[PDB]
């Protein structure tokens, strides 16, 4: 699951050649943060 | 600046040694930056260039 840039759409592309956002034209993707438990010491 | 630079340079006749070839330069125009994408033209921004 990847998030595009100025356009809001989930890419979810894992192919090597798939770097361009679908239904878009920009090639900038941000990795989305999943629901994982992380422990921190205050 | 660019207009003066292109106007200063004068192209003379080109002869290999009748036919001759001469070139000239007109008004110089500069367009805004644009990203040449495979699908269609897109707006180009400095952070787009920085990330790409
Ligand atoms: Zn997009």
């Amino acid at each position: 699951t990847y998030v595009c840039g100025d356009c809001g759409q989930e890419n979810t592309l894992k192919s090597g050649d798939v770097i361009q956002c679908r239904e878009c034209g920009y090639r900038i993707l941000y990795k989305k943060r999943t629901r994982r438990v992380v422990q921190y010491e205050a | 600046g660019l207009q003066n630079v292109f106007q200063s340079f004068g192209e003379m006749l080109v002869e290999p040694s009748w036919r001759y070839a001469t070139v000239k330069f007109g008004e110089v125009t500069v367009e805004k930056p644009t990203f040449f994408s495979d699908d269609k033209e897109l707006e180009f921004l400095p952070w787009h260039a920085r990330l790409q």
